[PDB]
RNA sequence: CGCGGACGCUACGCCGCGACGAGUAGGAGGGCCGCUGCGGUGAGCCUUGAAGCCUAGGGCGCGGGCCCGGGUGGAGCCGC
RNA sequence: GGGACGGGGCCACGCGAGCGCACGGGGUCGGCGGCGAUGUCGGCUACCCACCC
RNA sequence: GGGAGCGAGACCCGUGCGCCGCGCUCUCCCCCCUCGGGGGGGCCGGGCCACCCCUCCCACGGCGCGACC
RNA sequence: CCGGCCGCCGCCGGGCGCAUUUCCACCGCGGCGGUGCGCCGCGACCGGCUCCGGGACGGCUGGGAAGGCCCCGGCGGGGA
């Protein structure tokens, strides 16, 4: 649950767990971008 | 292995039970093989070495 | 102990994907690829002291 | 010297940057910034002068002291921390009040308050509630709201003007206060239809009603 | 570079480029 | 330039860290628990009221037990 | 060698000085409001009575 | 649970936010939005990995050919 | 298990010194630090420990043979 305890014994999972966010969120928009370059592929 | 050696994971320092709150409290007792954090324990737990 | 850390988090990849490669490339012939027995097991006591 | 800058990366977590220590070098540049290299006081005497000392020692100990006290780290007065809303309640919004001697009149929000507290003003026309501090744990939000943005709120009313002092009489600011604010929303919540005997009658149970089954 | 003995120079050099 | 800096350590003491605690017959250790008496000692207390009893009075101790206030009583008593 | 304008990541790039936030070697408020003299506020224990087990 | 300090330095005697680990600005400069106060963009180089292309060395499969066994 | 001269330091008495000097005693619902309540109560964030809930990304597969949707998808051959 904490996390400057686990960067005091590992301080690489500082850049562990900033990756896992910035991939957990670009997929996210190259998703919504997926649904909507196909409904306006549903009207045609 | 991660959820149990980060958690319920206590040493054993001269017949005693004292914590892991650093990797000094591995490095007195691990110095003489080359494991001087708990990264290094957990390679060696996964990947079973010398 | 950051650097130590990052060499073990490119070697867990490379031992987690090559034992798969290898049973996709023997179901592209028709063989079968039986992984290596493991290492290492986790033993539990549940029962009691009577 | 030299003027504060803000901080240059942003916060992604709570903790955790967006940028690492790389991209921040080069950020901040740090290529092009090497760094390389009282007690005694006299007075005059209108005999000589002297020499008079500040802090002076003391004249009676008592005959046991207790001890210091440790250091933790993250324990702050209460004027110093955080404040939070819930969810669902805005400016504008129609609240029921439950446990002063003002037990269940629906009444409406205005704003929330630097210490916390609400200040909640019913139309003293109506549901004789003046302008006055509840607190949010308190409160059961009704979903319904009117527009609020339209009003100039004094700005000298705070916690300090409703905070008590020590019979009572009521001073001469309230009912200013009260009259100003009431000839601004007023106008408002009369021209919804069937809303004027709303926030006059009360809330109050009967037979046939869980609370867990109306949505409100 | 780790151990106190060896490393001592490598820290220094460290130490004469720092500034 | 100024005349300033808590507590402690009865060492048979004080303070800190770990695991453990069932128990007959039976074994051992600590008892500032207790009774009756003697050498020592408290410049002890006592007819302006001692021992002893009584108590819906106030409290401490794991416990053995002790201490206090309020009533009767009338001449010797306790702690280390 | 670019392929002739190329987007994201690298703890690469023997006395430096001052300030601040902090999921950091076991909790603080530098925050408040109503009740109190012949009728009421406190007293777990010790006395009588009822009830659940 | 309750005296863990830091920082001056024999040129000065203060003060009771202090370790370990995380990063904010400042000791250099320009530009933007919101009436001095807040919020931002930047400050410039090297190497890799992404793209086309030539490309060696190794590991493991499977086919084909040839020799000794 | 010590006498006197000697030097430095400190205190005590009686002196001069007599006012921008030290506590003498209050007054001020003051500034800081320390300890707390007569009683009954309430709220705030931070930590440890726990129970649940709600969103979102990604891997494997007979590279889900998967199955199934989008003129009987298009042409042919057969069948009950
Ligand atoms: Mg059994
Ligand atoms: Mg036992
Ligand atoms: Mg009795
Ligand atoms: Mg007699």
């Amino acid at each position: 649950k904490n996390l400057r305890i686990m960067l005091k014994l590992n301080p690489y999972a500082k850049t562990m767990r900033r990756n896992t966010i910035l991939r957990q969120a670009r997929n996210h928009k190259l998703r919504v971008e997926r649904a909507a370059a196909a409904l306006a592929a549903k009207s045609d | 292995v991660n959820e149990l050696i980060y958690k319920r994971g206590y040493g054993k320092i001269n017949k005693k039970r004292i914590a892991l709150t650093d990797n000094t409290l591995i490095a007195r007792s691990l110095g003489k093989y080359n494991i001087i954090c708990m990264e290094d324990l957990i390679h060696e737990i996964y990947t079973v070495g010398k | 102990i950051y650097e130590k850390a990052k060499h073990y988090h490119k070697e867990y990849r490379q031992m987690y994907r090559t034992e798969i490669r290898m049973a996709r490339m023997a179901r592209k012939a028709g063989n079968f690829y039986v992984p290596a027995e493991p290492k290492l097991a986790f033993v539990i006591r549940i029962r009691g002291i009577n | 010297k030299g003027k504060p800058h803000c901080s240059r990366n942003p916060v992604l977590v709570r903790g955790i940057g967006r940028y690492s220590r790389s991209a921040m070098y080069s950020r901040k540049a740090l290529y092009k910034r090497k760094y390389a290299a009282l007690a005694t006081v006299t007075k005059p005497v209108g005999g000589g002068t002297r020499v008079v000392k500040l802090r002076k020692m003391p004249r009676y100990y008592p005959t046991e002291d207790v001890p210091r006290k440790l250091l933790s780290h993250g324990k702050k007065p209460f004027s110093q921390h955080v404040r939070k809303l819930r969810a669902s309640i805005t400016p504008g919004t129609i609240l029921i009040i439950l446990t002063g001697r003002h037990r269940g009149k629906r009444v409406v929000f205005l704003k929330q308050l630097s210490s916390g507290l609400l200040l909640v003003t019913g139309p003293l026309s109506l549901n004789r509630v003046p302008l006055r501090r509840t607190h949010q744990k308190f409160v059961i939000a009704t979903s319904t709201k009117i527009d609020i943005s339209g009003v100039k709120i004094p700005k000298h009313l705070t916690d300090a003007y409703f905070k008590k002092k020590k019979k009572y009489e009521i001073t001469e600011q309230r009912k200013v206060d009260q009259k100003a604010v009431d000839s601004q929303i007023l106008p408002k919540i009369k021209a919804v239809p069937q809303l004027q005997g709303y926030l006059r009658s009360v809330f109050a149970l009967t037979n046939g009603v869980y609370p867990h089954k109306l949505v409100f | 570079i780790a151990h106190p003995k060896l490393g001592r120079r490598a820290r220094a050099r460290i130490a004469r480029g720092l500034r």
